């Protein structure tokens, strides 16, 4: 009688309706063929909390299989600038070389890609237009003021700690397009690289190239990126009478009113407390909407997140116009 | 000392090469009563299996148990695909059997339904046990395809369910 | 085309206790003809009650461009596969049914023939 | 030489291709598959990764009547197209609008 | 040995919150909610900081 | 060969892409997905309340005990989930990351101690 194809419902043991089941000659009645016009109408994209590296936007109205895409296409295919190869000279650090020269892999880098090209051969040289050397070089001693402490930041201290300020930019050619804070080392100037004690040196250049986070982690140019549906709960009995602040404390905090109203169900985490109640559990089914989710996109700071989503819908965009051009072709 | 060829323990005549841990229990939620899959789902479990040697068959989807008020397939139609994928496959497989839990009483018609119906490769009731699907029992369908049809049919439907029962499992959790 | 149809009322929702979540095994009574059957109806989809009359029609066939047989509201489809006062067991992927009794109005089945349901509540 | 076609038969059947996609995965196959199952000639649409060691999908389309296998498929990325289109333009239209808000 | 700079699972950056971790701790700050202030909201990258120990100053000793 | 401090021991069968795998709503996509068929067999329940005294441990800022004969009980565990808003026994939702949609059953989760041994 009544189609819920449209929501989720999460049982006490398992969750119900998943599988999107929209497609022609499915649910009779109803005739879902793909109208375009009718995509282009109920789909709007409502953005919430937008500050510097996080992003909270929702994309009401598209099936969960493409969603999926602008999850994984910013998680794994959406081009960064990382350090991958550490020409080492002298290192006398306890730390070990390779570990060193995996750390410094991690550490994100502020200069944007689409600015770069791929690296093309093997290409070890560079050729400043496909990467970006940087420079480090860390020599500590002690400080000749230092007291009789055995305080760190005291004595031993000329450079005891390697911060990624310690790195520095070697225009590669040009690189007057880029400005001074232009190629900022590593996005964070805090992070530690390695520790030292006095007679220790670290030099070694390194150098950047554009690829893709499916290459290798460190690519990746989001912390998370992540989805979810916009839950929505419908109390079919009206709950009051103390049993409003019973079910309250059930849910998490924001998300209720109190008689009982759901006043806000977006800032429901799925704690699924009701069903420990054993009262309220055949009061109230909980679910999520299908074509309503709630992205999250959490930048490391490459890009802002704003420019991160508009480019992972560029390259979706470009993955099939690359093979809607090898049709043309046969 | 093909593994085609000794699919059979030369013991008891048990078949040894069978499902074990996860596709049992893979096909066993998959042919479960319970399940209903749309022709979203349908075709996309169904459509893992078509991976080499399997990538060039017309892979026939049967016509589904629900027509009218929303159309949707069944578990055990799914199962299906995997003894007999194609049209001109000569695969018909039979098997009558008890399964554990066996409802004691009744011999198809209760409603625990542990009771295999398999006619034509077409898996007509009942659910996939141990005792249908692995190593021990000499009237699984491994081994019944394997007498019946040859042993080139008993180790494709094998490296079928292989292939399809994790990709259902995986999307099922 | 019709093979078999009555009017039935539905006496059991489930004999032996609810063992699935969305199939539930019926029992029902025909009438004047007393046909038993032992039907599962998927519920998630098209609920049933205790004592509700419903129509029951088994088609070989439905004659959306030819116009299908759907004034009914739940069409399955599936192979009859034993017959054993004659039973005649019907499976419909999992779904069995089990209709019974009196041989002589059971006349239009057989066995491996292919079988629609179309029910209609009253 | 990403996108190849596998012939039914040796005598050829155009109502059943398996499109073979190099160097892809789900991020696409299951976003095409949707895109190209909301067909109404298309009964069966599915992808299946060969393996996890090699990057390639394998979709296969069939239809109904007499469908190349081929137009649905290059109505498939034609319709996702559209999509990634306005999807984008959406989205920049809201970002611009959010942070003139915040002024 | 050190701080691994990301985390494991997710890859938030959180090789610069150990000392700015550890600047907290030697305050009041419970252990709890040291890492609430240094906006690890996931559990997976608070464990970075809470179950890792810190090797490296205590080889550097060891290490003239 | 990975451990898993109960002795079910295991080679590393498969090696994934991180967006192939089942993220939970909050983003934490796993890093070793565990069999579940290592449990009803080898009755290592004592597993199984490590993914639970564990994530409540990195939720509070806490080391729990775990000893032989004692330590943090379930019942003092499980009420500690749902202050920080998580299921009461740890099994939370989650969504496929290779279909997009969600899973059919809740899924266990949490941090327990994985050893890499010489092999
Ligand atoms: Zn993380």
């Amino acid at each position: 009688v009544e189609e819920m194809r449209s929501r989720v419902v999460l049982g006490e043991f398992g969750v119900r309706n998943v599988h999107t089941t929209d497609f022609p000659g499915n649910y009779s009645g109803y005739d879902d063929a793909w109208d375009q016009d009718r995509f282009e109408k109920n789909f709007r994209v409502d953005v919430v909390h937008m500050d510097e590296n996080s992003l909270e936007f929702d994309m009401v109205g598209i099936d969960a299989a493409i969603a999926n895409a602008f999850r994984r296409i910013l998680l794994a295919e959406v081009p960064t600038m990382a350090v991958e190869k550490v020409l080492v000279y002298n290192n006398t650090s306890i730390v070990q070389d390779e570990i060193l020269a995996h750390r410094l892999g991690l550490i994100p880098i502020h200069a944007d890609p689409r600015l770069f090209e791929y690296r093309n051969q093997g290409d070890e040289e560079g050729t400043e237009i496909d990467t970006l050397q940087f420079r480090l070089q860390v020599r500590c001693t002690r400080n000749p003021h230092a007291a009789k402490d055995s305080s760190d930041p005291n004595e031993l201290y000329v450079n005891h700690k390697v911060y990624t300020r310690h790195m520095t930019w070697i225009p590669l050619g040009n690189q007057a397009d880029l400005f001074p804070e232009g190629t900022i080392r590593p996005v964070h100037d805090d992070i530690l690289i390695a520790q030292l004690r006095p007679g220790q040196e670290i030099d070694l250049l390194m150098h950047c190239v554009k690829g893709i986070g499916k290459d290798h982690a460190k690519f990746s140019p989001v912390a998370t990126a992540s989805y979810r549906l916009l839950p929505d709960i419908t109390l079919l009995e009206p709950v009051e009478g103390e049993a409003a602040e019973e079910l309250s404390r059930c849910f998490s905090p924001g998300v209720i009113e109190v008689v009982a109203r759901v006043a806000n169900p977006r800032l429901d985490t799925f704690s699924r407390e009701i069903f420990r109640n054993e009262k309220l559990k055949k009061v109230v089914r909980l679910a999520r909407v299908r074509d309503h989710y709630i992205f999250s996109v959490e930048s490391t700071g490459v890009l802002p997140p704003d420019v991160l989503v508009s480019e992972a819908i560029k390259v979706l965009m470009g993955k099939c116009r690359r093979f809607l051009d090898e049709l043309d072709a046969v | 000392m093909g593994t085609k060829a000794n699919l059979v323990t030369p013991r008891n005549g048990e078949p040894l090469i069978a499902a074990i841990q996860d596709f049992l229990t893979g096909a066993y939620l998959l042919t479960l009563k319970d399940t209903f899959f749309d022709r979203a789902k349908a075709c996309q479990i169904i459509a893992s299996i078509l991976v080499g040697k399997d990538e060039k068959i017309k892979v026939r989807l049967p016509p589904p148990t629900i027509l009218k008020p929303v159309t949707l397939w069944t578990g055990k139609q799914i199962f299906s695909v995997i003894l007999r994928p194609s049209d001109d496959n000569p695969v018909r497989a039979n098997l009558r059997t008890k399964g554990k839990q066996y409802c004691g009483k009744g011999e198809d018609l209760c409603a625990n339904d542990s009771y295999v119906t398999i006619q034509n490769s077409e898996l007509m009731s009942g659910s996939m046990d141990k005792g249908t699907l692995g190593s021990g029992s000499k009237n699984n369908i491994f081994y019944i395809l394997l007498r019946d049809w040859g042993q080139n049919e008993a180790a494709d439907a094998m490296s079928r369910l292989a292939r399809l029962a994790p990709v259902y499992l995986s999307n099922r959790g | 085309g019709i093979l078999f149809e009555d009017i039935f009322d539905v006496k059991d929702i489930d004999p032996e206790g609810k063992k699935f979540d969305r199939v539930s095994r019926l029992h029902c009574e025909s009438e004047s003809f007393k046909m038993d059957l032992i039907l599962d109806v998927n519920i998630q989809i098209y609920p049933v009650d205790l004592g509700d009359k419903f129509r029951l029609v088994i088609a070989s066939t439905l004659y959306d461009r030819p116009s299908r047989a759907d004034q009914f509201e739940y069409v399955m489809y599936g192979k009859v596969y034993r017959i054993e006062r004659l039973s005649a067991y019907v499976s419909y992927g999992g779904l069995l049914m089990r209709l019974q009794g009196d041989a002589n109005n059971l006349h239009g089945f057989e066995v491996d023939s292919r079988v629609y349901l179309l029910m209609k509540k009253l | 030489k990403t996108a190849l076609e596998m012939v039914q038969a040796a005598g050829t059947d155009r109502h059943c291709v398996t499109f073979v996609l190099h160097e892809e995965d789900h991020t696409l196959g299951n976003s095409l598959r949707y895109m190209i199952m909301k067909n109404p000639e298309v009964e069966f649409c599915g992808y299946t990764t060969t393996h996890p060691s090699e990057s390639k999908i394998n979709l296969r389309i069939q239809t109904r009547g007499t469908l190349p296998a081929v137009e649905p498929f290059q109505r498939g990325l034609n319709e996702l197209m559209n999509v990634c289109q306005h999807v984008l333009d959406k989205f920049e239209a809201s970002i611009k609008d959010y942070k003139d808000q915040k002024a | 040995m050190i701080i691994p700079v990301r985390c494991f699972t997710c890859g938030k950056i959180v090789g610069n919150k150990w000392e700015a971790y550890l600047g907290l701790l030697q305050a009041e700050y419970t252990e709890g909610d040291a890492l609430d202030a240094l906006g690890l909201k996931r559990y997976c990258c608070r464990r970075m900081l809470l179950a890792h120990v810190d090797l490296i100053e205590k080889l550097l000793n060891y290490a003239p | 060969k990975f451990s898993s401090r109960h002795g079910q021991k295991g080679v590393c069968g498969l090696i994934v892409p991180q967006e192939d795998m089942p993220f939970c709503d909050s983003g934490i996509c796993p890093d070793i997905i565990m069999n579940p068929h290592g449990f009803p067999s080898r009755m290592t329940v004592g597993k199984l309340i490590e993914l639970l005294a564990g994530k409540a441990g990195v939720l509070d800022g806490r080391f729990h005990y775990g000893t032989a004969f004692g330590g943090s009980k379930v019942k003092d565990v499980c009420e500690d989930l749902v202050r920080h808003g998580y299921n009461y026994l740890g099994k939370d939702y989650v969504t496929s990351g290779i279909t997009g949609e969600p899973l059919e059953a809740y899924i266990y989760f949490g941090p327990v101690y994985y050893q890499k041994l010489k092999h």
